[PDB]
């Protein structure tokens, strides 16, 4: 009955693991050479990262 | 390293402005046999040769319901339905059909840019276009006649870009 | 394919203005026209109102919208 | 006639104002899109700024 | 062609053929400007 006004506190907690962004054009793992790596604009031309 | 199979040197792109930036020989992926016998290295330098000959060759060488855009649309000219117009009498309420005039409506949509350009390149052309370049002895010539696009920071008509003005 | 009819006419003749006027601006480099042109302590009372009635209204050169007036001579203020 | 011995201050005020140092040759306004801003050394590098 | 110009050069002084003109109370004007 004494409840007092509150608020909500939301957090998540992953250990032991490594977040993943694969280079490929639809995030799926269809293969360890990933579709994306091969394709000719990121095979032959070199481009900076940031 | 040899003036005859040497390491590919590959275009940079810059995308804003649609030129192409220096280039550079590539080194993320070079292969280190520095712990093989005459055998597997005779076996990758015959590779690197087959590689250049690739690269060589290409690029020398190679280089009703009209689809409106990409939701086709029908067209009709004596379409018209509300045959009426408001003269002093008549009030017409709420109307309207819409439907694309053949030539007008169409043509109108489809017409292309007044004037066609002139400056930089995409990327799919630059990609087509820009293969990386095998350069087989370096800079073999008196000054002056070196390829300057490779340097980044050379500009084509006032010449080495001074950089920070 | 010709859309001259759908512009005021000036007589015999389509009202068509300049095609080179399409808007572009930005911080530096960009200047529009029509510039910020403009218990008494003191008693003076004439020139004060007369100068209320300036401050309410207005004058410059590029206003030729209609006519400058009569006899000329071409002036600044650009 | 019995004024006393002074000492001149100097200051400025600037409001409603921004301090601008644009990025061109010459300081100059020779259009929107600045040649320095063109420069092919600021146009195919990184730098880094302080 | 006239000779009855200021000349400011070798070529005569002369404004544009379209210059005679109009203005009614009405609004029919709120027209644009001379550029």
């Amino acid at each position: 009955k004494t409840a007092v006004d509150s608020i909500t506190q939301k957090k998540f907690l992953c250990d032991r693991t490594l977040w993943r962004i694969p280079f490929s054009s639809n995030f799926m793992s269809m293969g360890a050479l990933t579709d994306l790596g091969q394709n000719l604009l990121y095979a032959n031309s070199a481009h900076a990262l940031d | 390293m040899s003036k005859e199979i040497p390491t590919p040197y590959m275009w940079s792109y810059q995308p804003q402005m649609g030129l192409a930036a220096g280039a550079a020989q590539d080194y993320s992926t070079r292969i280190n046999y520095m712990s093989a016998g005459p055998h597997m290295i005779s076996r990758v330098n015959g590779i690197r040769a087959h590689r250049n000959r690739i690269l060589l060759e290409q690029a020398a060488i190679t280089t009703l319901t009209i689809r409106g855009r990409g939701i086709q649309l029908n067209d009709e000219s004596v379409s018209s339905s509300l045959g009426l117009r408001p003269d002093g009498t008549f009030q017409i309420g709420g109307a309207g059909r819409p439907s694309f005039t053949p030539r007008q409506a169409i043509l109108t949509l489809q017409t292309s840019s007044s004037e066609p350009r002139s400056g930089g390149i995409g990327t799919l052309q630059f990609i087509e276009e820009f293969v990386p370049s095998v350069y087989f002895n370096p800079f073999s010539g008196p000054p002056g006649h070196y390829p300057d696009q490779f340097i980044p920071n050379f500009d084509a008509v006032k010449d080495s870009a001074d950089g920070y003005d | 394919i010709n859309f001259a009819s759908l512009a005021p006419r000036h007589g015999s003749r389509p009202f068509m203005g300049n095609w080179q006027d399409i808007g572009t601006s930005n911080m530096s480099g960009g200047a529009f026209s029509w510039g910020s042109l403009w218990k008494a302590w003191n008693s003076s009372t004439g020139q004060m109102l007369r100068d209320k009635l300036k401050e309410q209204n207005f004058q410059q050169k590029v206003v030729d919208g209609l006519a400058s007036g009569i006899s000329g001579v071409v002036d600044l203020a650009n």
